[PDB]
C-alpha cells in the first residue's frame, strides 16, 4: 500500500477550511506534512490540535516530537515552553478538528462513491456484505469498520486498536485509498461517531439504516439524542439525483428517518416481516451451517446460500440487496456478492472444520447481547448450547452475576472462564459470577474434591476453569452431533490482557486448533462430555 | 579463593582484615573491582551464603525420621510417599484450591498414557506447562503443594470425627487412635506458630560459613555439581540425585 | 510469663503477700489474652490452685467473666457453660463478659459457640441473662 | 560466646533458626540479642 503525501501551508490550510482563529500567533507560511490530536503520534512536521481534556504536558510532548504548529481552544505561553513556530486559538478544537483534518487531505470522500451504515445492530456485516457486493461488479472497495479496514480487496491495512477512530483518522486512511485506486467505501456510522462529530466532513452517498435498540450502556445520552445523532447521517441525505435512502421498516422508528433529509431522495425498503417492503423473503431455511433465503426484489426474485447464521443475519443479507437494488446492481452481482462474504470477524463467526456440531464465535460482553445471541442460537434448533463466557477484570462489576443468571437459564452446558483478568485475580472474578445462581468458590471446588459437579435446578450444567485456553478447546471437546458452541466475549479481539501485558490469544484459532486434534482424543480413550474427563486410566 | 565458589569473598567476606580480593588496603565500604566489604576477617565465621535449588527437595528430618512428620501430616503411609520422592512415581490431583478437568487421584506408579501424547498435543504445549502442574506432579516439589494447599483447620475436624468413630466400635484400632491424636496435635501446633507446614521441603539451602568448613565441603560441592547440572537440562532421573545429595549432606545413615 | 513470675513471688511467699482474687484474675486474664500458644492448661490449672484455696480466696464477678472468655476461645464449651451460670447471679453480670466489644466480643462468641452446637436451651438462658 | 555463636551457625545449615531474646521486666519490650 502506497503512502500519500500532502503538503499545505498553515494559511492555505485555514482558508480552505474556512476556520476563522480567535488569534494567530507565529509564522503562517509554516510547511505542514500532516496533522494529529494525539501527542503521541505526533511526527516531525505535524499540526498539532490540542483538545480540551489534554494538559499542559501533552503540548511539551507534541512540540519534544516536531510539531511546527499548533491549534488550541486557550492562550498558551509559546515564548518560554514551545518552540513550536506558529499557534492558532480557536473557540472549539473538537469541532474544527474535523474540518481541518478533510482540508488537509483534500476532502477525498468527494471522490468517492460513500456508503454509510448506520443502527444499533448489523453495521459490521452489513457493510462486509455491501463491500463484497460492490466487488463483485468490479468496483475496487474500501471498508471502515469496527473490525478491519481495508483499501480495495484483500489489502488489510494495520489499522490501530481503537473502537472509535478520530476525525483525523478517518479522513487521514481516506485519501490513502484514493492514492491507491479505491473507488468506492462503506464505512460504518456508529452513534457514538455521529454524535462526536467524527465524520461530519464526510461526503455520504448512501445512507443505510439497520435498526435502533436501546443496547449501548456506552452511549452517554438519552434515547431521543441516541436516536437524533443516527439520523445525523440520515439528514445529509440531501441531492436526489446522487443520494439514495435504505430503511429497514420493521424497526417503529424507521418513518423518523424516512423523514430525515430531502424526502425526494429515493428509498428502497427491505423487511423480514413486513411483506409491504420493496425487499422481502419469501422462504427462508435455518441451520447449523448455512442459510438459504428466496428474497422477493423489484427487479425479480433471487436465491442465497450464505454462510452467515441466525434470522438477524437475514437483514443484513436484505440490506446489501437493497442497496444493490438501490444502486441498480446486476441480480447476478446480488448473488455472488452476498454468498462470497462467509465469516466477518467476530460477528457470530462460524468456525468450520468439516464437524457435525456449529462453532462460532462472538463479541457479546454484555448481558443483553448474551441474552440476544443465544435467542438467535436456540432458533436454529440445536440439541444443546455450550457458552464459554467470561467477565472483564476491574470494570463492570455489576454484570458478573447477572451474564452468569443469562447464560444457565438459555445453555445447556455453561463453561465460566477469564475475559480479560488485568490486575484482579482470576478466581475473584468467578467467584463474582458464581454469586448471580448461588453458588461460591469454595462450594465448585468441593464439588471438584468428589469428582462430580452435579447440576443446577434447571437441569443445566456449569463447569469452571480460569484458564480460557483451557475453557475454550475443552469446551470444543463437549460438542455432540447437532450441538453448537458459543464462544462469547472476545470476538475478534486478538489479546488477553493479564496483569499489564497484552499477551496475543485469538479465540478463532484456539477453536480452529482444538477441532483438529478432538479425533486423537477421543480415540485415545478420553471421555471428555463432562467435568472430570474419565481417563481410561482413571476410576 | 574462587568467584562465586563455596569460599568467594563476594558471599564470605575477606580472608585478611582489610585486604580485598585485589590487593587494595584500607584501614578499619566496597571495592570498586572486586566488591569486597572491608571489615575484619571474623566475618567468614559467621557470615552464611546459601543454593538456589532448581527443584525442590524435601528435609531428610521431616520425612525418614520414624514416625514422619509430613506422611502423618499427610496421612499417606511414608511408603507410598516415598516413592514420590525416590522413585519413577507421580501424585494425581496435589492441590484443592484451583479447578481441575480429570478424574485421576492417588499416586500412579506407572505413567498416564494420554498424558504423554494425547492432552500436551490437544492443549498445545505452552498451554499444557501453565496447568500441567495442577493434575498430577511429580518430586517433592509435589508434596510441597500438598502441604501448602493444607487446611489444618479441616484437619483437626476430620480427625476428631473419625476419633470418635473407632470408640463407639485390637492392634489397628489403638494404633490408628494414636495416629490421629499425633496428626490433630501436630496441626493445632501449626496454627498458633508461624511455623508454615511447606517449610519442611527446602528451596533455597543455607551454607555454612567458611571457617565452620576448613567431608563437609565435598558434600556441598556434591549438591552444587547436580544442582547445576539439573538446570542446565531444564531430569526426574537428575532430581532424584539432588534430593538425595541433599538427604546425605544433611543427614546420612537414614 | 511476666505476670506468672509475679504470682509465683505471691503465692510461695509470706503471708501478707499471698494472692487475693484480684491477683488471681490478673494472672488468669494474662493467660487468656495470650498473642501466642495454646494456654487452656496454663488457666485451668490456676483455677484448681484458686479452688485449693477456698478457705481464703472467693470469685468474682471478674472470675467468671475471664474464665467464660477463656473456655469459649479454646472451645471448652461445657465448662464455659458452667462459670456463665455462675456469672448469671452476678449484678452486671453479661456486660462484664462483652467488654465493652473488645477482645473479639467475648460475650457474642460464647452465644456463637451454643448456636454452633445445638445447645438452644443454655442459648436462651443465656439471652435471659443478657 | 564463639561456642553459642557457633552453634547457631551449624543449626542454621538445617534451616533451624536459634533466637535468644531479653524481655525487659521494666517495660516489657522484647530485644534480640546479637547471636
Amino acid at each position: 500500500i502506497v503512502e500519500p503525501k500532502f503538503r499545505l501551508s498553515l494559511a492555505e490550510l485555514l482558508d480552505e477550511s474556512k476556520v476563522v482563529p480567535i488569534s494567530v500567533y507565529g509564522d503562517l507560511d509554516v510547511e505542514i506534512t500532516g496533522i494529529q490530536h494525539d501527542s503521541r503520534g505526533v511526527s516531525s512536521g505535524d499540526l498539532f490540535v490540542c483538545c480540551e481534556n489534554e494538559g499542559d504536558s501533552v503540548l511539551s510532548e507534541a512540540d519534544k516530537r516536531g510539531a511546527v504548529a499548533v491549534v488550541a481552544s486557550k492562550e498558551i505561553d509559546i515564548e518560554d515552553t514551545l518552540g513550536c513556530r506558529a499557534l492558532v486559538i480557536v473557540e472549539d478544537t473538537e469541532a474544527v478538528l474535523a474540518a481541518l483534518a478533510s482540508s488537509f487531505y483534500r476532502h477525498p470522500s468527494k471522490n468517492m462513491a460513500v456508503i454509510g451504515v448506520t443502527g444499533t445492530n448489523g453495521k459490521t456485516t452489513t457493510t462486509y456484505l455491501i463491500k463484497s457486493l460492490y466487488e463483485a461488479m468490479g468496483v475496487r472497495t474500501g471498508m471502515f469498520s469496527t473490525v478491519s479496514c481495508y483499501v480495495h480487496g484483500d489489502n488489510k491495512m494495520d489499522s490501530p486498536t481503537t473502537t472509535s477512530p478520530d476525525a483525523v483518522l478517518v479522513q487521514s486512511m481516506m485519501a490513502k485509498m484514493l492514492h491507491n485506486g479505491t473507488e468506492a467505501l462503506v464505512m460504518e456510522a456508529s452513534p457514538q461517531e455521529l454524535a462526536s462529530g467524527k465524520c461530519d466532513e464526510v461526503d455520504f452517498d448512501i445512507a443505510v439504516f439497520t435498526n435502533l435498540t436501546r443496547e449501548d450502556s456506552d452511549f452517554r445520552g438519552t434515547d431521543e439524542e441516541y436516536r437524533d445523532a443516527e439520523a445525523k447521517l440520515f439528514a445529509r441525505m440531501v441531492d436526489p439525483e446522487r443520494h439514495r435512502k435504505v430503511v429497514n421498516i420493521d424497526d417503529p422508528n424507521a418513518a423518523f428517518f424516512v423523514q430525515q433529509g430531502n424526502p425526494d431522495v429515493p428509498v428502497v425498503t427491505f423487511a423480514m416481516e413486513n411483506t409491504k417492503a420493496d425487499v422481502h423473503p419469501l422462504k427462508f431455511e435455518l441451520s447449523l451451517f448455512e442459510t438459504q433465503v428466496l428474497v422477493n426484489t423489484p427487479q425479480g426474485i433471487l436465491e442465497i446460500s450464505s454462510g452467515l447464521l441466525g434470522r438477524h443475519n437475514i437483514y443484513n443479507i436484505l440490506a446489501a440487496v437493497a442497496v444493490g437494488i438501490a444502486v441498480g446492481a446486476p441480480l447476478e452481482d446480488i448473488v455472488r456478492g452476498v454468498e462470497e462474504v462467509d465469516a466477518v470477524p467476530g460477528r457470530c463467526e462460524l468456525i468450520d472444520e468439516e464437524q457435525a456440531f456449529g462453532v462460532i464465535v462472538d463479541h457479546a460482553n454484555t448481558p443483553d447481547g448474551l441474552s440476544r445471541l443465544l435467542d438467535s442460537v436456540r432458533e436454529l434448533k440445536p440439541r444443546r448450547i455450550i457458552t464459554v463466557i467470561g467477565c472483564a477484570g476491574e470494570n463492570e462489576r455489576g454484570k458478573r452475576p447477572v451474564m452468569t443468571k443469562i447464560a444457565t437459564e438459555k445453555s445447556d452446558v455453561t463453561m465460566l472462564t477469564s475475559d480479560n483478568p488485568g490486575n484482579e485475580d482470576p478466581l475473584d472474578i468467578l467467584d463474582d459470577m458464581l454469586s448471580g445462581i448461588g453458588w461460591t468458590m469454595q462450594e465448585y471446588l468441593k464439588h471438584g474434591e468428589h469428582d462430580y459437579y452435579p447440576p443446577l435446578s434447571n437441569g443445566h450444567r456449569l463447569f469452571l476453569h480460569d484458564v480460557r485456553r483451557v475453557a475454550v478447546r475443552c469446551a470444543v471437546a463437549m460438542g455432540e452431533e447437532g450441538d453448537m458452541v458459543v464462544v462469547a466475549g472476545k470476538g475478534h479481539e486478538s489479546y488477553q490482557l493479564e496483569g499489564d501485558k497484552k499477551e496475543f490469544y485469538d479465540d478463532r484459532e484456539e477453536c480452529r486448533e482444538a477441532l483438529q486434534y478432538v479425533d486423537e482424543l477421543h480415540q485415545a480413550g478420553i471421555d471428555t462430555s463432562e467435568f472430570p474427563w474419565r481417563l481410561p486410566e482413571s476410576h | 579463593p574462587e568467584k562465586d565458589g563455596l569460599f568467594c569473598e563476594r558471599i564470605f567476606g575477606p580472608i585478611k582484615s582489610g585486604i580485598c580480593a585485589c590487593g587494595n588496603y584500607r584501614v578499619i565500604k566496597f571495592c570498586e573491582q572486586c566488591g569486597v566489604e572491608f571489615v575484619d576477617s571474623r566475618i567468614r565465621r559467621y557470615q552464611m551464603g546459601y543454593i538456589k535449588l532448581t527443584c525442590p527437595v524435601t528435609h531428610v528430618w521431616y520425612l525418614k525420621r520414624l514416625p514422619s512428620y509430613i506422611a502423618n501430616l499427610l496421612d499417606k503411609p511414608l511408603k507410598e510417599l516415598e516413592g514420590l520422592v525416590y522413585c519413577d512415581f507421580s501424585f494425581a490431583r496435589p492441590i484443592t484450591k484451583k479447578p481441575t478437568f480429570l478424574r485421576l487421584r492417588g499416586s500412579f506408579e506407572y505413567e498416564i498414557q494420554s498424558w504423554k501424547y494425547s492432552i500436551p498435543l490437544f492443549f498445545t504445549t505452552q498451554g499444557f506447562e501453565i496447568f500441567r502442574n495442577r493434575e498430577i506432579s511429580t518430586g517433592a516439589g509435589a508434596i510441597r503443594e500438598q502441604l501448602a494447599d493444607l487446611d489444618l483447620r479441616i484437619i483437626i475436624e476430620n480427625s476428631l470425627v473419625e476419633w470418635k468413630q473407632l470408640g463407639e466400635e485390637d492392634r489397628k484400632i489403638v494404633r490408628r487412635k494414636d495416629f490421629l491424636v499425633r496428626r490433630m496435635e501436630l496441626a493445632k501446633h501449626f496454627i498458633r506458630t508461624n511455623i508454615e507446614p511447606e517449610w519442611m521441603v527446602l528451596c533455597l539451602l543455607p551454607v555454612l560459613p567458611p571457617e565452620l568448613r576448613p567431608d563437609i565441603n565435598e558434600l556441598y560441592r556434591r549438591v552444587i555439581y547436580r544442582n547445576n547440572t539439573l538446570t542446565d537440562l531444564l531430569v526426574m532421573c537428575q532430581e532424584k540425585l539432588v534430593q538425595e545429595a541433599v538427604d546425605t549432606l544433611l543427614d546420612n545413615g537414614i | 510469663e511476666v505476670a506468672y513470675a509475679t504470682f509465683e513471688n505471691m503465692e510461695y511467699g509470706e503471708d501478707f503477700m499471698k494472692p487475693d482474687t484480684e491477683t488471681y484474675n490478673w494472672v488468669i486474664q494474662a493467660y487468656t489474652r495470650a498473642d501466642s500458644y495454646d494456654r487452656v492448661q496454663d488457666v485451668a490449672e490456676l483455677l484448681g490452685m484458686m479452688v485449693e484455696d477456698y478457705k481464703r480466696v472467693q470469685p468474682n464477678v471478674k472470675t467468671h467473666a475471664l474464665l467464660v472468655e477463656c473456655f469459649t476461645k479454646y472451645c471448652v464449651v461445657k465448662e464455659a457453660i458452667r462459670h456463665f451460670r455462675a456469672l448469671k447471679n452476678f449484678e452486671g453480670g453479661t456486660k462484664v463478659l462483652h467488654n465493652a466489644g473488645n477482645f473479639e466480643d467475648p460475650l457474642s462468641l460464647y452465644l456463637r459457640a451454643l448456636c454452633r452446637e445445638g445447645r438452644i436451651v443454655e442459648l436462651i438462658d443465656a439471652l435471659d441473662a443478657m | 560466646p564463639e561456642s553459642f555463636r557457633l552453634l547457631v551457625r551449624e543449626l542454621r545449615s538445617l534451616a533451624l533458626e536459634l533466637n535468644h531474646f531479653l524481655v525487659s521486666e521494666k517495660n516489657f519490650q522484647i530485644n534480640r540479642k546479637e547471636v
